[PDB]
């Protein structure tokens, strides 16, 4: 049980870090999309 | 084209301007004099009969070492830090098992040349030694454990405490150590090879020493050969 | 596609190079004056049907055994006439159920033109497959495969082996197992997949010529070979125009040529 | 400058068999040269066979130097290195 | 029929270019990874089903872990050029949009050919890198064949204790071409090594280094 635990706040951690990573992926993404909408 | 290409005292294999052709002689540093073909017994075989030979409980009484086999058979049940001991040998083993099976040979084969012929080690051992009879063994499921770890950190190939080195020399004998872990397990020494302590001691620095004298020297004119 | 044969047979064909000369049968030059009629009376039904530039006229007659077997239709080599020569050419073709299976062809001092048209034609004019790939085979391979219980157990599965190389085209057709396509020729394998994947080509070129009348040499020496032909980020051949083009001293390279 | 410090020798300790014959030629014709031997000897005459007696019982005062490829080098005794 | 095909491959030479991005350092969202062709098909091509590649153009910035270990990672941009032919007239218009959006590295994805003054206006960009690929090289990644082992480029500190550690020169090393196809698709400059882990039938695992040129 003490593994399984340890295992759950690695796994939520790293949720954690792909939340924030995709957060600051979603502001390139619509920068990128403006961007390409200013070379039409 | 190979005639000047020497190995060197760092281990290196190297032409007449220093440039490096392998960082290791054959990968794994040895003279093409002393390996011998040898079977990994991690490799062949099904998921049942790997955990049948290699996995020992100490909870279930009918999934034990024999009680023939070992004078302390009666305080040896219900212990956690040996099982503990005896779970991350055959964590290790299934690992190794996952490793050779996944990444070095994919197609099963497991019949390669490699040095310390081990079987006939064992049977010199226990022609040595006498160890026939049913008579029960003195050797400790912890000391075979950490005899066995030792042994896989004691095979020298380069010298030295750089983090570089190390990494080198725990890559230059993965096949090697696979090969040891697999005939040196706990249920094996205990039941197919009946060894004691004293066969063990001999066993390990056996091992010690053949692998030392397995390597290639410097001076060798391997590109001519 | 590997445990299928049909499925097999349909990559084989979509990969091997299929050309118009290899379905023709016979080409023929006529004389027609009329553009909206024919002189010939074998193919005046076909080709009144149909209608319900140069006096010139260009017919072909292709084998319908061969063009069967490859798998066409006569509209694909429409397709890829009208695309390889534009409104160049206007170009007509008998029905599947034709007696004798022809497409005729019209030019919009041409004798010889339209020869060397003819000509261009029989020669180049690709209809499917990849260029370079004479001739494709099916061959089953027996691999040893790890079961459910974890046992070994040997297996069959169909694979394509061809005359003559292409890698890149070959490796990116669909129904291809794209990440273990081999080659026989490791300057190829050089040029599409780098110097190590050529380290490892030619460690198995080399042991397949030794193992194969059952002798054995250990494995370091031809490693050891291998890696001094592939140390320079290229392929050094083991010859005066390999050897001698190094940085080592002169009297060391004058000794040997 | 080239020279390598005692502590640090990352060489083998043991004795290959380039350096044993080429250590066991040198002695030989030093002691065939009239050189003072360093051991017992009970009848042997042959200058070869009274070297690999003093090999044996690490009695050789000979220094082999070892060369790396970069040009330092290790000095290591025949007395220290490991003789099988 | 064959625009299907021109489409798949397509999606496939975009699939590639992410995962190469991915693995140079930069981030690229997981649900950007596995997008599939459908949503491909959805996102950029029109009604009569031509694509637009100037849709398919988009931006990354290095994950944490890249930027420690690479200190000269800077932001990239990837874009995909209608016109199949580039002249001098497109590279400098690429150059220029570079320059102005201060990017450390551009890619240029061309379809059918480059011209040769394009060639000779890529190296006078510095001190941005732009990198050029065929559309149809693109459509299988090498790097997934069996026959390519992992390559893994160093750091500075780590080409260092490379060097003390062997003590060798820059030249003394096995060495890796940089029109090399693996040495592009890691976009590897002169002077930088690659360590390369290796499957070994005599030791089980073996550790090479290459040098590129």
């Amino acid at each position: 049980e003490k593994r399984l635990e340890q295992e759950q706040r690695r796994l939520e951690e790293a949720r954690k870090r792909q939340e924030a990573e995709l957060i600051k992926r979603q502001e390139l993404i619509k920068q990128a999309e403006e961007w390409n909408k200013m070379d039409i | 084209a190979l005639e000047d290409i020497m190995v060197h005292y760092d281990g290196t294999t190297r032409n007449s301007l220093g440039d490096i052709i392998q960082f290791l002689y054959g990968e794994d540093g040895l003279d093409g004099t002393q390996v011998e073909r040898q079977t990994i017994d991690t490799i062949p075989g099904s998921d049942k009969a790997f955990h049948k030979r290699y996995y020992v409980d100490l909870m279930d009484e009918k999934n034990s070492i024999k009680p023939d086999v070992i004078e302390y058979a009666a305080d040896i049940l219900g212990d956690v830090e040996l099982q503990k001991e005896l779970n991350s040998e055959y964590e290790q083993l299934v690992s190794d098992r996952k490793f050779l099976r996944e990444i070095v040979f994919v197609n099963g084969d497991h019949n390669w040349p490699l040095p310390v012929n081990l079987r006939r080690i064992i049977q010199n051992a226990q022609q040595i030694f006498h160890l026939d009879r049913a008579k029960a063994s003195d050797l400790t499921i912890p000391e075979i454990i950490h005899g066995v770890r030792d042994l896989c950190k004691k095979l020298f190939v380069l010298r030295g405490e750089n983090e570089l080195i190390k990494e080198a020399q725990q890559n230059a004998t993965s096949l090697f150590q696979c090969l040891v872990r697999a005939r040196l397990a706990t249920r094996r020494i205990l039941e197919e090879f009946r060894l004691n302590r004293d066969a063990f001691e001999w066993v390990l620095g056996t091992i010690e020493a053949q692998f030392q004298r397995s390597l290639v020297h410097p001076g060798e004119m391997v590109g001519v050969i | 596609i590997a445990l299928d044969i049909e499925k097999a047979k349909v990559i084989q064909s979509s990969i091997e190079y299929t050309t118009l000369k290899n379905v023709t049968s016979a080409t023929e030059i006529y004389y027609d004056p009329d553009p909206t009629s024919t002189v010939i009376e074998e193919d005046f039904d076909t080709v009144e049907a149909y209608f319900s530039q140069s006096p010139w006229l260009l017919r072909l007659e292709l084998d319908r055994a061969r063009m069967l077997d490859k798998q066409l239709t006569m509209n694909q080599v429409a397709d890829k006439i009208s695309e390889v020569f534009s409104d160049d050419l206007f170009v007509m073709w008998s029905e599947d159920n034709a007696d004798k299976l022809i497409i005729r062809c019209r030019v919009i001092e041409e004798d010889q033109m339209l020869k060397r048209i003819e000509a261009h034609m029989l020669d180049l004019i690709a209809l499917r497959g990849i260029p370079g790939i004479s001739k494709v085979y099916m061959v089953k391979h027996k691999v040893s495969v790890p079961d459910e219980s974890g046992e070994y157990k040997n297996e069959e599965l169909w694979a394509l082996e061809t005359d003559g190389i292409n890698l890149a085209e070959v490796m990116a057709v669909p129904g291809v197992d794209s990440s273990r396509t081999y080659s026989n020729s490791f300057v190829e394998i050089l040029s599409v997949l780098g110097i190590e994947a050529t380290r490892s080509s030619l460690y198995k070129e080399i042991l397949n010529v030794i193992a194969f009348d059952g002798s054995y040499v250990n494995y370091r020496h031809m490693a050891l070979l291998v890696d001094v032909m592939t140390s320079r980020g290229y392929l050094m051949a083991i010859t005066r125009h390999g050897i001698n083009r190094a940085d080592t001293g002169a009297l060391m390279r004058c000794s040997f040529e | 400058e080239l020279a390598i410090l005692k502590e640090e020798r990352t060489t083998t300790p043991y004795l290959t068999k380039y350096e044993r014959a080429r250590i066991l030629g040198t002695r030989a014709l030093q002691i065939s040269m009239n050189a003072p031997v360093l051991v017992d000897i009970e009848g042997e005459t042959d200058p070869l066979q009274i070297a690999m007696k003093e090999l044996s019982q690490r009695k050789i005062p000979l220094v082999i130097r070892r060369y790396l490829p970069d040009g330092s080098y290790e000095d290591w005794g025949c007395d220290e290195l490991i003789v099988d | 029929e064959d625009n299907n095909r021109i489409i798949s491959r397509l999606w496939r030479s975009f699939r590639t270019v992410k995962e190469m991005a991915a693995d140079r350092g930069y981030f690229i969202s997981q649900e950007e990874m596995d997008q599939s062709l459908e949503e491909f098909r959805s996102k950029i091509c029109d009604s009569m089903g031509n694509p637009q590649r100037k849709l398919m153009s988009f931006l990354a910035n290095p994950t944490p872990e890249a930027l420690e270990k690479y200190s000269d990672l800077g932001t990239l941009w990837v874009e995909f050029c209608d016109e199949p032919s580039v002249g001098i007239k497109t590279m400098r218009n690429f150059c220029l949009r570079i320059q102005e959006k201060n990017f450390s590295t551009g890619i240029f994805i061309y379809q059918n050919n480059i011209t040769p003054s394009a060639n000779k206006m890529i190296p006078t960009v510095s001190p941005a890198i732009i990198e050029t690929f065929q559309e149809s090289d693109l459509v299988v990644n090498i790097t997934h064949h069996e026959l390519v082992p992992k390559h893994i480029r160093l750091s500075d500190g780590e080409k260092s204790q490379l060097l003390q550690r062997y003590k060798l020169k820059e030249s003394q090393l096995p060495r890796i071409q940089r029109e090399d196809p693996v040495a592009r698709y890691l976009g590897l400059k002169r002077g930088q090594v690659v360590k390369i882990i290796r499957r070994s039938e005599t030791s089980g695992r073996y550790a090479s280094y290459r040098i590129c040129l």
